[PDB]
């Protein structure tokens, strides 16, 4: 739990910015019937700037859960065993005994110093299946930080 | 005024790992930096370090508890050859190298409900008897689901030779690497939880001799 | 301390990447997925690299030419290398416009991400060697063999 | 000692958006490649 | 008592750029001194810099104020294969080289009748509208042909490369380089009058990667 | 700090100026006028530089005579080299009695302005390398190709 | 800038003794230490100096003492090709070398009951009569086991050559390398006794130039 820096400078972290403009939007029903794999991919933006987003999702005591939210530097396709690896990059998981909410910033991502391009995608992953003992939405709210 | 000498006959080849370089064709270029670039990884292996890549559970990286009495989760081997291991990043990068010696890092986490604590136990059984009693003289740490859901359990290495071999064919053979097991210690289950593993090379990992499998 | 894994040494060899062509874009991309070089290669987001282009076969000499210069049929006092003993070796310095090359894009690759354009008097096999390679935003590496 | 969670060790300079007076923030190593995890500030 | 050696495949043949040198004929001329001469030149960005060459708008390198209501004089790429940059010497330098990267200072001298005052402005539309209103938000600058008859606009680098392509292909594409364009912010224009337009090149501008382009 | 702009590093190339002569001047001005070499010597009034020779092809040996002696058939103790691996590669030092060559004049170019005379045993392909190119006095330069 | 060199002729063919190391493919390889392993030998004649082997009297490695009167129970030459040292250590050395000098050490151990004692002379004879008498003129020692049933009878090195020839033919040749012989002194025999003979070489040996017998 807490605020994750993807590809961070070990020397500006050594012993500015920040987020502008805001938004919020639903992304999908947080059921049992999806099983392990069931990706949804959002592409960023949906100017040389860094995101910042927040996955959230409603669950209680009896909700039982995982989500691995991760953001992708330009994700062409994802393949069959490519999943398992998805822990690569800058991710969070979100277990509703644990934290049940990430938090994921990222700095400005490419070959050139200026972007257009679909540099990050935002994919969330349902690592295990949802368990219960009355339905789990997810919302991602998404906010460009030093554009 | 002229230098002797002699063109030796074995030398001169073109080998493809030779550590000669050669001769640039636009010799004043300068490229401007970059220093300030960001995700930069000089080591394949501190890359496996510090990012844990689940297990193949026949197609799920979590493991389901069982109702019945078995006490006994799973039990898969420590091989990268092996389909638990098919999906790591630490296999993809041994299938590229010969040998290798070091540890393993194996990481659980619980995805259950927050009311049902759960207590697990794991073993490492060295090349086998399948019974906490008897990993009590083995390596063994048990962790309970009620202080943290996250457990790291360090595999140590215990191959006979240096050096073992990243690329073997040993189904279930007890002699494997050592057959990480995990065990339930509480027979009051209540319902249906998840553990999810994952496995991240340890500190003093090393894989060696780069091999480019053609078969 | 673990030397065979690092990159810098791992990069650094002759892989082959294409056999009996004349003339061809050194798009680093042209490496097999499967060989090592290429494999590591295509687990990274973003690269950078100073070539070394390697040429067996029947020629006499080969041309090059740098990333952004035009696409013509015959070239005169372009970098021109003679072959010795059937072999050509020469080191192309890193011609593209761009910081870093990428081996994805979330656009296929665009023309700009290669090392130039290389030609040659008779079709020959041609190797990469990747010196001082950097390699950024690691990606997932799965067994290529089973 | 240390007042960091179970995990979290000091030495990680507070990135913008945290108002630590010390500057001094429960880093962590983690969540993929080169990422920093920042949780809370560091009292001594 | 001999070196052993052994002669490399690969290394050897004839390379147009090699560094080394050759073996020289009659080894101990000595010419004189060249010091006192006038006019030399040891960098070819240098005279582009100093020499600003005239831009070529169909044929005559003046444009000419309009009667008509459009207060936009002129609206040229800034692309050295653009026609209107056609006959530049900064075109000449581009056609030989493969990339480019730096800014331009583009020179405008009005020719008219000393008792005509008029006040004109240049903007620059980085990769578009045509107004000086949304040019303000654009790089814009306004001189009066009262004060002096010679302005000097510095044209910077946008791009989104570090490096451009010399040699390219668009007409009048609006991603081109950014469309510098002259309005005339009076419309009290009173005769014909006339605008000399030059280029040069800007203190921090550098081609690289020399071609020889065989079109 | 701008390098591949620099007139003592462009000229500094090997460029194909005459192809299958046995017997021809060393003259600067045989340079391909669209060529990077050919087309910058003539951007300039004035140069200076100490020429190589190199001659590709089959061919036993190659001569050289500096600018001023008389020119005859056959030619004996004259600056000779032979060739090694069909290539004969020498240097040439600035011959002309004048302290400046030229490649317009107001006064067709006389005769004294080459760095002498080269004849071959059999018809070679020759190319020109400027060390040390001095320019002087620009003059316009335009594009080759549109 | 091109070094002139000359390639020899007579040089650069492949020598299967040369000096000159080739050029690695693994060049970054570290094995990890051998520093405490056992049983190193950096020196083959150490080996043979501190390990005496038996000889090779008639399939066996000890004398019988004899009834009969002739004081006399063995007569062997000091060659390595001689069929008495033909399975020693240093014969199996001396294979493999073509020349050697230096001295040899010869074992004598008494192997009977403790109750009979008797007295042993060894006697060296340089290159022959068989007595004592003629043999104190010459080199020679006696050992009584009474004190000691061990003893040491080093064989000085009284060729005319610096150095001998490992490789010979001389059945019995009055010239061989000197005769080693052993006498008993003690007519009063008693019973049958056996006397262990070992050779091992001296402190000052040394073979030379490695050779491969291809006989």
């Amino acid at each position: 739990v807490g605020i994750t820096y993807g590809y961070a400078d070990a020397d500006s972290f050594r012993p500015v910015e920040q987020a502008e403009r805001f938004f919020k939007e639903k992304l999908f029903d947080w059921t049992s019937d999806k099983p392990f794999g069931t990706l949804y991919v959002l592409e960023l933006p949906k100017m040389r700037n860094g995101w910042d987003v927040q996955v959230s999702a409603t669950s209680t005591q009896f909700n039982g859960g995982s989500l691995l939210v991760a953001m992708v530097p330009e994700l062409c396709s994802l393949k069959d065993r490519e999943e398992f690896q998805l822990s690569l990059y800058p991710h969070q998981f979100i277990n509703p005994r644990t934290n049940t909410t990430a938090h994921i910033q990222v700095p400005y991502l490419g070959v050139n110093r200026h972007d257009q391009h679909q540099a990050w995608s935002l994919v969330v992953m349902v690592l295990t299946p949802l368990t219960t003992e009355g339905t789990v939405e997810v919302y991602a709210n998404i906010a460009p930080t030093n554009v | 005024g002229i230098i002797p000498v002699a063109c030796f006959d074995g030398y001169g080849g073109f080998q493809n790992t030779d550590p000669k370089t050669a001769d640039p064709i636009y010799g004043y270029v300068y490229n401007p930096s970059r220093n300030d670039c960001h995700g930069r990884y000089s080591n394949l292996l501190d890359v496996a370090e510090a990012c844990p890549t689940f297990l193949n559970f026949d197609g799920k990286p979590y493991v389901v508890t069982k109702n019945n009495g078995d006490k006994v989760m799973t039990c898969f081997d420590v091989a990268f050859t092996h389909k638990v291991h098919k999906n790591t990043f630490l296999a993809g990068l041994a299938d590229y190298y010969a040998q290798y010696q070091g540890s393993l890092n194996y990481h659980f986490m619980y995805t259950g409900p927050t009311h049902h604590k759960a207590k697990f136990m794991v073993a490492y059984i060295p090349p086998l008897p399948k019974t906490p009693e008897d990993a009590a003289h083995c390596y063994h740490s048990e962790w309970d689901t009620g202080l943290n859901s996250q457990f790291t359990f360090a595999v140590p290495y215990v191959s006979a030779s240096d050096f073992s071999y990243t690329h073997t064919d040993t189904p279930a053979m007890a002699t494997t690497n050592g057959w990480v097991a995990v065990f339930q210690v509480t027979d009051t289950h209540s319902a249906e939880a998840a553990v999810v593993v994952s496995v991240s090379a340890g500190p003093d990992l090393e894989f060696r001799f780069p091999v480019d499998p053609v078969r | 301390k673990r030397v065979h894994t690092d990159v810098a040494f791992v990069m650094d060899r002759f892989t082959h990447v294409l056999t009996n062509r004349t003339a061809f874009a050194v798009d680093l991309m042209d490496t097999n997925e499967k060989t090592l070089v290429g494999a590591l290669l295509r687990a990274a987001t973003y690269y950078f690299c100073d070539l070394e282009i390697a040429c067996l076969g029947e020629h006499e000499r080969v041309w090059w030419q740098p990333n952004g210069a035009p696409r013509t049929t015959t070239l005169r006092d372009n970098p021109m290398v003679f072959s010795h003993n059937n072999v050509t070796r020469f080191a192309v310095p890193y011609t593209a416009p761009h910081r870093l090359l990428s081996t994805r894009y979330n656009g296929k690759l665009p023309s700009t991400f290669n090392f130039g354009y290389v030609t040659a008097d008779k079709p020959v096999d041609v190797y990469y060697r990747m010196k001082r390679a950097e390699l950024y935003c690691p990606r997932p590496l799965l067994p290529g063999y089973d | 000692e240390n007042n960091c969670p179970d995990g979290y060790s000091c030495g990680y300079r507070c990135r913008s958006g945290w108002g630590c007076s010390g500057d001094e923030c429960c880093g962590r190593r983690g969540g993929g490649w080169g990422s920093i995890e920042l949780i809370a500030c560091c009292s001594s």
